[PDB]
């Protein structure tokens, strides 16, 4: 697995390769690691299966409560913060996952979440373990002076990166921008293979 | 006084009074569409200090589902989070919430358990549930005693008889939702019209394949 | 004697001895203005051995939030600091009071339960908590069954109908802080002055963007 | 019988018959000085078997916090012990008890609790509580109720009243040490003076920047 | 029937029944000498196939405690019993029992618990603790409310009133052991011979510096 | 109806009626000799389908401890059997039993206990234990309020005061085991024979140094 | 991470560098350490992620609280020995974090608890991995008849020091100063840039 | 640590030398190890200083309570079940306890219990570090035919063998007779001294 | 750490050295180790920072809840006793800490406190790391013949000896005197570094 998340402007975007490995051996050749969990945020998973999903409904869910009670979505730094909370709890039979939320309340942001549940925010930010590759290409090409597009060329630039030099990421990446003006949405198949070959990324 | 134990007639007195308190509550209904189903409650505004929209009765428990509740406002408010959560639970064990008549049903074991032990009294609310699932639109209707009755169309609250008999003789069952808001605010017309006034009702509706919608004050008094 | 049963008439005596109990408290009051809230409150002063200043009926439950109270002075107490820990959770769950809403709900539900169980009498006070949210300024008021209703100005207390009725035609509802607490000491003058006599009410506003500011006796008597 | 619910009257009667047994018990009072505060109880001494001295009603909570107590003697005991312990846990907690506002508010919560529930009658005793804190001297009043008042000046049991009259009038807010015990005792006097006999008082000062002091046979007598 | 709730009038019922309860008892008495203390109990023989001395009123708590009862005999018993454990804790926990007045409070809170609580009525029983500690001679006194008053001398039970008049009047506060077990029997006499009899009472001694010793038969009635 | 709550003459009803209930059972007695001690015990055999002597009211709770009981048989089975599990616990503690008073002590708590709180009766049941341990011969009783007196010659049942007085007159201190057993009988006579018959009672004896025996049907009639 | 505290007269400083990790691999070249707490009371972190922010949320949440009660704002000996109380009871499950809160409630102070609630007063203190490195400079150069302008740049310097000579130190270090005149006031990025090329420890 | 009970006609002596250690590095050089636990019986102290004081007030308390509810002395066989049964229920948390216990009750005892609650009566027994020495001679110079007088005399000499042999044991060796006569009485150190030099065991 | 305490004639004085460690590394160089613990009685810590002080704050209050309930001072052998129930009754998730607690009650006494809870009163004491070098120099010239005045000057010989030999000690020594005339007197620091210099301990 490998993740990234890459905020810009008014928008963030996350993408993740899919691509599960449960022995060694991968046994999915398409999972899902990026999960929107909320109309204004989405969480991308890096971790261990099993414990990740169950981070992910049991989101999915105490969002959606919270935006009924309070007539309102939930802020980032919050959901962040409660996340933090929660693995922090039960820290002691640890859940190995490795957290990466992004979201637009007011502003864009990207959280990282470890194991422990420390929450610290950046401008960008990977999980996984094609991890370093992606921040190498990062930190030489990343600019916050980027648009969406440049944005997904950017991120798919990077987990293409990402998967060559990483044996237990790979697969058919997909992106999701969020943004305030058209909500969560994430581009479907046609639009990524068409930036890849495009990229020249393609093989 | 009294508790819930059985009179000498086979009825439980506490459940009876407190059925009485719904009968003391605002009016509101719903009902079935072509498509979906409409909630529309009557609102308890006569301050002016009041925060007009801010005061919503048609409350949602998940996005596809929504209840509209007539009682005691407190013992509402409980019971209304109590299904919210229990919406929730459903969602993070089974992946998703495939029929409201579960819903509705655990929301009314709760209700009869109060109405079994002593130690506590009925809960004193009545609301009704609407919304989509898996089975398609279903209304159902939720009582005291924790009675949940299937319905295309009811009522409850203050103008609960009177409501009843408007939909009775006037509801046709596959309407198209303008006409079908139409036919609602025509009964609970008639009824509440009874101060001769009615002001603005909130409407919600939900139609299949989508969210809840819930109307925003200039749409409505299209329909009024 | 009695107990949180329903009567044969579909009332909780029990809650409605309640209500009677506020009544007999002091008047408080409070309103919105242009852009904060204002909670001003009757003193209960009249011994010259009570510490004046010292006895607040003003509280804060969060720097951003206020609550003023009405009723069995000691029930006021507990319940205040159930709602001034039902604050610091959610700063400790979430990182942030986004919703003075659910504030002000989770300490209606705690009434809500001391209503519906014996064992136990409902809780006999009234309070409004007042303060700015994320959404912006929000006056709330709270009843012993733990009704819960949103305002723009409301009262509590012996004035609680005085207050209502001076507010009911007066009230503007965007005006500026000053005229606003000029308002609300004619609103609890009116009333209040039935002995003949007001003294100096204690006062508090808070403003977007900022933290509650609790005014000083000198500051009172300006707008007295 | 009766329990802590309302009367129809919104009136705890169970409360208002604890009020009663305080009013029945030995009277005690305090009040503030230039840089300290005071307590002077009345002696319930008749026997000549009565051990004395031996016998305080003026009871240490804290070196720095004293609290004369009225009402039944048992359950002054315990109480006077739960404020004991409850001093104790904020020095193992914080390091030091910085206000004694926060002491006296617990072991009101403790008192509105047995005043809230049934299978329990309410906590019959008063006291008031002295000392100095961060913030200065501090004069207390605890009810039945667990109500709390902050004085200058305040008295319990029999001579409530009578007391309260004196200090009412002849009350100087700041006084020497000496001046102040002789107008408590004189205050102590005129209500107490009915069997035309007042033996001696127990008498107890602290001032700033020093604990309690509890005066002895001799020195009273002097003041007497 | 009757629980301890206050009545109209300020008064636990119960409690007071209670204290009748422990009227209708033994005559026993106690009160300190020089250096020491003694306790000398009336003893309910009237059978011969009574096993006289076995029965035994005045009890040891601790080799250096005892206390003789008044009252209903089980509940006596019983609350002995947790004296003595008390007692025990004490030596566990601390190294020693270096106050009985504090061994005589534990015992009065478990009283004062059951005259609190509903579900339970009152400990109707009295007893008086002597021992010698840190402090020294000890005579305490201990009522079904768990009301403690220390005394130089003292009685309970039927010859309650009786043996406390005699006392008043004839007590010389520092008296040779012999002079002072005299005065004890006088006091008992005049009380008790109204049926014209006393038989021997049952009578223990402690002196500072060593352990209690509970006399025999052929000794009392030396002095008897 | 009643419980065990002070009546206003100090009398715990519930208690008293309890005392009632044993005074209608069967008769049974005991008393010591030279070196043992017997229980004998009336035989409540009236068909000639009941198994004779499979019905046991002398019942042994330790080889050298035996009990007989009257009252309510029922209670009486459930604390016969709660003594046999205590003698147990000190065999497993302790090594052995070394007095017989702490085991009648134990189960007198247990009867305290049930006559102490609400929610429950009081044990309707007397006993009478009798055993030798380290101390020698005891002959102990039990009430229902748990009281415990040390006889050397005791009843209990119909003929508790029939036997009582013959008992009282007639009974020498040491007196070999066959004139005790003959002594037994004729006062069991006297009482039992107001029907005109008595039938063979159920005997036991035990002498110091060994165990419990209990006679056989054919011995007995030798002492009838 | 290093983190210091310097009292001085009537003020205390607080400064951090702004770097976590989080693997080694340093994940955020701008974490937070340096919180304020209360009004007259900031805390600096230098342990383990997760954990460390817990005892922020809780600090921050239960001082408010306390001065809502008493009208009052607690003592720094109090917070501190409060804190000491929190981590000792449950240092079989322990925090592994390094604290030190500083604040001026009559005089100024700085505590630093330790993981199992230790808590001793200094009159300067660090924590953290970069913490032998400060304590060089300040045990050289500090002086308790220091002004804050003296304070702050004697507390760049020491953080300079640290970042140079451990590889886990490192970032835009951010400083407060706490003083009973002005508050709690912390000192904006550009006034601390200056400062670092005036003292030439600019590169 | 050396303790030591002999049972001879009607009494039984306990003596135990004084000195405790405590680190290796002996740090008091007059503990406490025998204690009179009831008026017929005492009780020797051999193993871990904290566990053992701890058995000790349990046991005084526990005697007296007895004694009092009865109204007469627990049995020596029964203090000693009683100590077995405490030990053996809180022997996986166990107390690392050699204690020996005699008394006079209708004739003298000398029990053993070990760590585990194993009680088991000899007519002489020893516990501690310098167990088998003072074992040694006793099993040469031991009858039960023996005085009180020539009985405080063996013991001292087993007991100043075991401090010359074994360097855990030392200091001033204190005596009790425990006898029906005169109660339990613990001889001066006068009386001792006095003894050691007679026998020859003074340097 | 080293701490000692002295029992002479009708005073008891005890000294520490003040200087936590806390890493290796001497984080604190004035450290609190000698506490009041009522108006006639002082304890020494020298175990483990955090533990340590939990056990000054319970006793702080623990014989200050005593005192007003019985009107008198809690006797040593008392809060000696209870000190050790406290920590003999959590010995498996141990305190390690080493405690010293001497004050005059009715005579002077010095208890010794080890971790698991055995208390054994001896005439002179010390504990710590440095414990064995003070006990050196004690066991030389210590005589209970000694006047308070001789006595702390005793105290200031042993202290400084433990400093020069263990590089844990170190510090800034304080001392109190405990007496029934003055109550619980703590020596000013001007007192003791005359005293220093006078004894030729100084450089």
């Amino acid at each position: 697995t490998t993740t990234v998340g890459i905020t810009l402007k008014d928008a963030v975007i996350m993408a993740t390769e899919r691509r599960v490995t449960m022995e060694n051996f991968i046994m999915h050749k398409n999972g899902k690691k990026l999960f929107q969990i909320d109309t204004y945020t989405g969480m991308t998973i890096a971790g261990l299966v099993g414990d990740a999903q169950v981070l992910v409904r049991y989101m999915k869910a105490e969002l959606e409560l919270y935006r009924l009670q309070r007539r309102v979505n939930m802020p980032i730094e919050a959901v962040a913060t409660l996340l933090s909370n929660m693995l922090n709890q039960v820290k002691y039979m640890p859940y190995m996952v490795q957290l990466l939320v992004g979201g637009i309340d007011t502003a864009p942001h990207v959280f990282s979440i470890d194991a422990a549940g420390g929450s610290v925010e950046d401008i960008y930010a990977s999980t996984g373990s094609g991890s370093p590759f992606v921040y190498g290409v990062l930190e030489s090409q990343y600019s916050e002076k980027m648009t969406v597009d440049e944005g997904v060329d950017l991120v798919i630039r990077a987990i293409s990166a990402a998967k060559q030099r990483d044996s237990a990421s790979g697969g058919m990446i997909d992106v999701a921008v969020i943004t305030r003006k058209d909500g969560y949405v994430q581009l479907p198949t046609d639009q990524i293979e068409s930036r890849i070959r495009k990229l020249g990324l393609i093989l | 006084r009294a508790i819930t134990v059985f009179s000498p007639d086979g009825r439980l007195f506490q459940v009876e009074y407190a059925r009485e308190a719904v009968k003391k509550g605002s009016t509101a209904l719903g009902m079935k569409f072509a498509n979906g189903v409409l909630l529309i409650s009557d609102k308890k505004v006569r301050s002016r200090l009041i925060e007009q929209n801010s005061i919503e009765k048609i409350q949602l428990i998940d996005d596809y589902v929504a209840a509209v509740t007539s009682g005691l406002v407190a013992d509402a408010r409980v019971l209304v989070d109590f299904a919210r959560i229990s919406a929730q639970q459903e969602k993070v064990t089974y992946g998703s919430l495939v029929n409201i008549e579960n819903l509705v049903k655990r929301v009314a074991d709760q209700m009869q358990q109060y109405t079994q032990y002593g130690g506590v009294r009925p809960y004193g609310v009545s609301l009704i549930f609407a919304g989509i699932d898996q089975i398609g639109p279903r209304l159902f209707d939720c009582d005291p005693a924790g009675t949940i009755n299937e319905y295309k169309a009811t009522a409850i609250g203050s103008g609960k008889d009177a409501v009843v008999s408007f939909l009775e003789r006037e509801y046709k069952e596959n309407l198209p939702e303008k006409e079908a808001v139409t036919l609602g605010i025509k009964a609970l017309k008639s009824s509440l019209e009874e101060g001769e006034e009615l002001k603005a009702p909130e409407i919600a509706s939900i139609t299949v394949g989508n969210k809840y919608r819930i109307y925003d004050q200039e749409e409505v008094k299209k329909f009024l």
